[PDB]
């Protein structure tokens, strides 16, 4: 019944302050704890810090010097700020609701209890790249149907030429068509820009004309591009 | 540092040992993580599973010390394949910031699926832009290991070829794509272009030609 | 009308006498584990059935404070302790400088210390670096890593208690030789000293367990009817106060740490028993006492206390405030480990105008000990493997007044343990030693056959 939404730039210059925001819709921030976890390619996920309901921070010793966590009272959102970032700090960033547990192995008065934490609810996760390279808006070229298998069946698609950085979101007819869609992961060319493709499998009897349009959005480029596809 | 591998026959139960075993009484969390997706914790306290998790996953209570925290998965299937992390909290050690070393679970005996290849010629609008790209798309293939060789005519291209490493989709099959960058004049010169995809011992070839 | 003296041999006449008594205890083979110091290789077996002979009409004066059986028993325990320590391994080479770090924890709490040190091996030329676990009380620092030494090394030498011998107290019957006898007061309401109207005679006392204890008395015998308050002089603060319960309270003492014993060889034949690393959690030793029963028992104590301090007066209880650590805490032995307990929770009360909730007491542990105020040869108690838990009857108490104050305003009672003999007096209060004088001459109208 709790939803977490990560929003941020997705691209930050090296040696600059990275900011992120995690909006909660399910419940008040001041009842449960919150924590930030990042997942860099080729490495395991890393717990960087958490914030309590009473607004008390605690950070991982390895990154303790550079990380500041905050929570807003007016808005159910928690902010993450990282200073002096490098290419290693670029990763998928998750915010999660952490619940506190008390584990008792002896009698409480002398001590003999330790607190443990666990994050039951996660957000979808936002990606962040760190590079000096500039933003590059995508170029959209349609992929005409080959006219492919003895019918039903035929295939069309859309090509997203080289862009930067990840990710690119692709919908079809503003989300009206969901069947047969398959958006492949992008390729990092030697140019330094990603390139992806998105295909739809439809019956040749559907043609025509069913007026298939694909919609492409690149958040860093601030550009939304719609392209019509036809034989 | 890096991941430890585990292999299980399909439909047979499996136990996942936990590195850095505890010194005293412990509360362990078992997280299921898929690359690119949000981690899902299976067991927050060693017995205990959150709502929605199937009963097949289980962990060891430390009723009597000396027991080893393991993760048991019954009826192992494709969806179970993943990375599993063991978050350890014992009484002797201090605050445990890091999760365990990842454990890459692979399911053996999965039925192989032939790749579905679809080659797309460059768009006319791309040709007006003075660039050309042949796009070879490969979907629904297991095991996720393919090799892509481009041909013009007989000849292989060997230049301007960029291929993605296979990635798993929701179908639990892999998906890969290959891009051949060409100049529009080179696209018009040759009779046809061919994308050859080799999966296990089989090989599938698709051909496209200029209009 | 003519009276002549006549000799009678075997007349019931006795006089107060101090003689050398001897031990007696029932024989348990104990073929598996053996040689507790008190039973020794041998202590004379008890008679299958003891004879307690009631003495009608007999009224004899007792004095538990001028009793010599106490002093004899005291010297016997001391001498027995030395006789059991002589053959064991003396840890003269263990006074090497120790480099110690704390045992691992999150630092929310940690007395016990991980100590590494060099040690002579069996071959004289070779050396070994070993590590042992030492409680904080056993070691003191001098200067770096840090550097430590055992607390005893500047006062005295040290010897390690043999692992086989057991510190469990077993009942010991003190017996008088032929021609002597033991008189036993059977008065329930018997004051410490005075004439006892009901007296019986025995050849040997009851089974007395030599429980070494401080503050509260353990595993003793309980007075029938009312609880008994016994002093040498009540109005003198300097003289301690003996308290005997009619109802026993229960006290459970546990050391939860699951210790391990590491035998490291330090010479030909010699073997030091180091403390290996703890297995499991780090928990400190403790003792619970049911708050309800201890409140009832404390209530019955103050009822008998006011019989000597006025029907109404302020009677409060405070913690010990005198002496070193070994006299301030309820010291005792359980399973071979020596416990020292903060008793402030039991003696924090004030009495006026006439759930389970078990009280919990923190207890620290020492492995180097000098009992009975012994200066000189100290003893290292070898570590005990596994978790420790013993249940003990707490039968008595030892108290002390604060003394100088405005009289009869308020009275304050603090626990003390000035001497170890008071523990022996607590079970020897009823017995007394006398010698039989069987020669009586009396006049009758009887004459021997005339020589003429
Ligand atoms: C002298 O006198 C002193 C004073 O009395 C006395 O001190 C006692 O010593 C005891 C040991 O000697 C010591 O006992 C242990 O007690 C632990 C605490 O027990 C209480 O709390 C727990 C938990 O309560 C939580 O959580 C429950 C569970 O959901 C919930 O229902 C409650 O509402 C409560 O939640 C609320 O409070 C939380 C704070 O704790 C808070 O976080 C929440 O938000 C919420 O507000 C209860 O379960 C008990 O009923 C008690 O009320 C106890 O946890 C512990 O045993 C565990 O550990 C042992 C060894 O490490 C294991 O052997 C044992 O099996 C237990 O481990 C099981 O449970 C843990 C955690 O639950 C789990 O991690 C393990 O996997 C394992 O699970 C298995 O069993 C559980 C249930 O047993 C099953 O559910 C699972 O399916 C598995 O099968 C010990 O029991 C005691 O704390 C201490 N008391 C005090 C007050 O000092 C001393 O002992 C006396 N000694 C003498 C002289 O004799
Ligand atoms: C006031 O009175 C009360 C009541 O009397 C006292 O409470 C007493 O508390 C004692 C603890 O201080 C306790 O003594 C011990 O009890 C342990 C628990 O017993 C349990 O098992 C028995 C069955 O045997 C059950 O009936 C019982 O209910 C319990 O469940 C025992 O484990 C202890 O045994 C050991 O220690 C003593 C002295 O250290 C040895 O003489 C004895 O042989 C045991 O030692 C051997 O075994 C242990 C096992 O790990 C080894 O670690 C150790 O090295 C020994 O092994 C060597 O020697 C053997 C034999 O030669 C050999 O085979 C082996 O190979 C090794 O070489 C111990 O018995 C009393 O039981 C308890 N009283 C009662 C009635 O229960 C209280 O303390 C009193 N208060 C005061 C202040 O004194
Ligand atoms: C401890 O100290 C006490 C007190 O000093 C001693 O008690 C005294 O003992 C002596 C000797 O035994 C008693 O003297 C004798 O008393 C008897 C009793 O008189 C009879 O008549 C009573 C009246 O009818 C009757 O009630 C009595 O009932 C009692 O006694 C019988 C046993 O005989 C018993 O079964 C009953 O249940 C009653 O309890 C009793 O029948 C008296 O008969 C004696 O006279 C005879 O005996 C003497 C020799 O002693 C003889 O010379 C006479 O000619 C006659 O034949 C005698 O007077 C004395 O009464 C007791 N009480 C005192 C002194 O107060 C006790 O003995 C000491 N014991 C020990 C172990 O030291
Ligand atoms: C008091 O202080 C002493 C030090 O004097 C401590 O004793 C040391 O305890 C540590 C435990 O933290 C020991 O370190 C461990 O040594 C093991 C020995 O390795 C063996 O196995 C390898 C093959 O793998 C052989 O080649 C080798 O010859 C040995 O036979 C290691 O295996 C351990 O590694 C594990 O822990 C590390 C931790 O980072 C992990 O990364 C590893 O993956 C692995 O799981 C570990 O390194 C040390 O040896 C002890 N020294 C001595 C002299 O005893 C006491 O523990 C301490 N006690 C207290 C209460 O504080
Ligand atoms: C304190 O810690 C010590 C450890 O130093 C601990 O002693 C150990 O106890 C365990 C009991 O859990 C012992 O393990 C047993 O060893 C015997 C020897 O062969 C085995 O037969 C036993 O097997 C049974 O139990 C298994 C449990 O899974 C069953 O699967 C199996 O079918 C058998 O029924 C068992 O493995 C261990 O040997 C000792 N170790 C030492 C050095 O003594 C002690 O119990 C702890 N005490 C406390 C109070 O915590
Ligand atoms: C072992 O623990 C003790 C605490 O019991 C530490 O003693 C403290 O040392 C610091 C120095 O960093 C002092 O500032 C504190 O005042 C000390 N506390 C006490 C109570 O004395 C000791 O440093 C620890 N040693 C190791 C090696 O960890
Ligand atoms: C033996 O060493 C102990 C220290 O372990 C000394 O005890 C100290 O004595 C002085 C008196 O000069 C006191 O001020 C200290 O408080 C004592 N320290 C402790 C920890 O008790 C003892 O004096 C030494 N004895 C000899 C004869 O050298
Ligand atoms: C125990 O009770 C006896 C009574 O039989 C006390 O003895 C008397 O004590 C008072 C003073 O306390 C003296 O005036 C009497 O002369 C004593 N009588 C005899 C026969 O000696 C004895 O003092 C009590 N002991 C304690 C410690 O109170
Ligand atoms: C000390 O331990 C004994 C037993 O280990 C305790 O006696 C138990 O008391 C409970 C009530 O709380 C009963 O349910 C059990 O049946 C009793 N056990 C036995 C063997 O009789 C005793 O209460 C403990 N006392 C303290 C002060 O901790
Ligand atoms: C025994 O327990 C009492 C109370 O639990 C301890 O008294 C405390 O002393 C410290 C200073 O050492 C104070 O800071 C606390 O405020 C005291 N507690 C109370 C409740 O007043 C006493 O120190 C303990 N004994 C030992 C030897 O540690
Ligand atoms: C500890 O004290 C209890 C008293 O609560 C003792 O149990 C009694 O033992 C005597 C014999 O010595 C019996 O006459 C009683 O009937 C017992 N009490 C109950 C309630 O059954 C126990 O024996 C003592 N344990 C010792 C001295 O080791
Ligand atoms: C052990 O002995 C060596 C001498 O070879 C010494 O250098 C070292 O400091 C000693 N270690 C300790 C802990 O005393
Ligand atoms: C009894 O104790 C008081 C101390 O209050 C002392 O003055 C008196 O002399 C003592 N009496 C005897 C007989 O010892
Ligand atoms: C006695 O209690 C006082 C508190 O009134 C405390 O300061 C002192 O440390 C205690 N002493 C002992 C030996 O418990």
């Amino acid at each position: 019944q709790v939803q977490l939404q990560e929003s941020g730039p997705g691209l930050v210059k090296p040696s600059e302050t990275l900011s992120l925001t995690c909006t909660v819709s399910g419940g008040s921030i001041s009842n449960y704890y919150w924590s930030w976890i990042r997942q860099s390619p080729g490495k395991g996920l890393e717990w960087i810090g958490y914030i309590s309901d009473s607004e008390s921070t605690n950070y991982n010793p390895s990154l303790k010097s550079r990380v500041i966590i905050s929570v807003d009272t007016s808005k159910n959102q928690l902010s993450l700020k990282l200073n002096s970032v490098t290419a290693a700090d670029s990763a998928i960033y998750y915010c999660a609701r952490a619940q506190q547990g008390k584990r008792i192995y002896g009698m409480v008065s002398f001590g003999e209890f330790f607190y443990y934490y666990y994050m039951d609810v996660w957000g979808k996760g936002t990606t962040v790249t760190v590079s000096s390279a500039s933003t590059k808006g995508p170029s959209v070229f349609p992929l005409a149907p080959s006219s492919s298998t003895s019918g039903g069946t035929a295939a069309l698609g859309c090509l997203v030429k080289d862009y930067f950085p990840e990710p690119v979101t692709v919908s079809w007819n503003s989300g009206a068509l969901t069947s047969g869609v398959h958006t492949f992961p992008a390729v990092l060319q030697s140019s330094g820009l990603y390139s992806l493709s998105s295909v739809v499998t439809v019956p040749s009897s559907s043609l025509g004309t069913q007026t298939y349009i694909c919609n492409v959005n690149h958040k860093p480029s601030n550009t939304k591009v719609d392209k019509k596809v036809e034989p | 540092s890096y991941v430890r591998p585990l292999s299980v026959a399909l439909g047979e139960t499996a136990s996942i040992s936990c590195g850095r075993q505890a010194l005293g009484s412990r509360a362990v969390q078992w997280y299921q993580h898929r690359p690119g997706q949000a981690p899902i914790l299976l067991i927050y306290n060693n017995q205990d599973r959150p709502s929605g998790i199937p009963e097949r996953f289980s962990g060891t209570p430390d009723i009597n010390f000396g027991t080893r925290a393991t993760l048991t998965i019954s009826g192992v299937e494709a969806g179970d394949e993943a990375d599993y992390y063991c978050h350890m909290w014992d009484s002797r050690s201090g605050f445990s910031w890091s999760f365990g070393g990842a454990t890459r679970l692979t399911v053996l005996g999965q039925p192989k699926a032939a790749p579905s290849v679809t080659l797309f010629p460059p768009s006319s609008e791309e040709l007006q832009a003075n660039k050309a790209t042949l796009v070879c798309l490969i979907s629904d293939f297991y095991p996720g290991a393919v090799t892509v060789a481009w041909k013009a005519d007989s000849s292989p291209v060997k230049a301007g070829v960029e291929t993605t490493t296979p990635s798993k989709q929701s179908n639990n099959k892999y998906a890969a794509s290959s891009y051949l960058s060409l100049t529009p004049e080179q696209w018009k010169s040759h009779k046809s272009y061919s994308c050859q995809v080799t999966h296990e011992g089989s090989t599938v070839e698709k051909t496209v030609a200029p209009t | 009308e003519n009276l002549w003296v006549t000799v009678y041999y075997g007349v019931p006449v006795w006089k107060d006498a101090e003689t050398t008594l001897f031990c007696a205890s029932d024989a348990k083979a104990y073929e598996t584990e053996k040689h507790n110091v008190w039973a020794t290789h041998a202590c004379v077996p008890t008679d299958p059935n003891p004879q307690e002979i009631h003495l009608e009409n007999v009224t004899e004066e007792f004095n538990m404070w001028k009793n010599n059986m106490v002093e004899q028993m005291h010297t016997d325990i001391i001498s027995l302790w030395d006789q059991s320590l002589k053959p064991c391994v003396k840890l003269t080479p263990l006074c090497v400088t120790l480099q110690c770090t704390n045992v691992t924890n999150a630092i929310t709490d940690g007395e016990l210390k991980n100590c590494s040190f060099n040690m002579t091996t069996e071959l004289r030329d070779k050396k070994q670096k070993v590590y042992s676990l030492f409680y904080r009380l056993d070691v003191v620092q001098i200067n770096s890593n840090k550097e430590y030494r055992l607390i005893n090394c500047n006062t005295s030498a040290i010897t390690q208690a043999c692992p086989k011998v057991s510190f469990e107290p077993i009942p010991i019957h003190y017996c008088a030789p032929a021609g002597f006898a033991i008189l036993k007061c059977k008065d329930k309401k018997f004051n410490g000293t005075g004439p006892c109207p009901s007296v019986s005679t025995v050849q040997c006392t009851h089974g007395i367990k030599p429980v070494v204890s401080t503050q509260l008395l353990l595993n003793g015998s309980l007075a029938e009817e009312e609880v008994m308050i016994r002093s040498e002089n009540i109005t003198n603060n300097a003289k301690n106060i003996l308290v005997q319960f009619n109802t026993p309270v229960q006290i459970n003492c546990t050391r939860p740490n699951n210790n391990t014993r590491k035998s490291i060889r330090i010479g030909p034949g010699q073997a030091f028993y180091a403390t290996g690393d703890i297995i499991g959690d780090i928990r400190q030793a403790h003792c619970n006492v049911s708050k309800a029963t201890w409140n009832e028992t404390l209530g019955k104590v103050v009822k008998q206390l006011r019989k000597h301090f006025g029907n109404n007066t302020i009677i409060r209880f405070a913690n010990s405030s005198g002496g070193d650590l070994e006299v301030t805490t309820h010291s005792f032995n359980c399973g071979g480990e020596f416990f020292y307990c903060n008793t402030s929770g039991l003696f924090n009360s004030t009495w006026i105008s006439n759930s389970n909730d078990s009280i919990t007491l923190p207890c620290r542990i020492k492995q180097i000990i000098n009992m009975w105020q012994r200066i000189g040869q100290a003893m290292y108690a070898p570590p005990i493997q596994g978790v420790i838990r013993c249940v003990s009857n707490i039968t008595g108490l030892i108290l002390t007044r604060d003394g100088g104050s405005t009289n009869s305003t308020t009275e304050t009672f603090r626990p003390g343990g000035g001497d170890m003999r008071d523990n022996w007096r607590s079970e020897l209060y009823k017995y007394k030693v006398v010698k039989i004088e069987p020669l009586g001459v009396a006049p009758t109208r009887c004459k021997r056959r005339v020589v003429g």
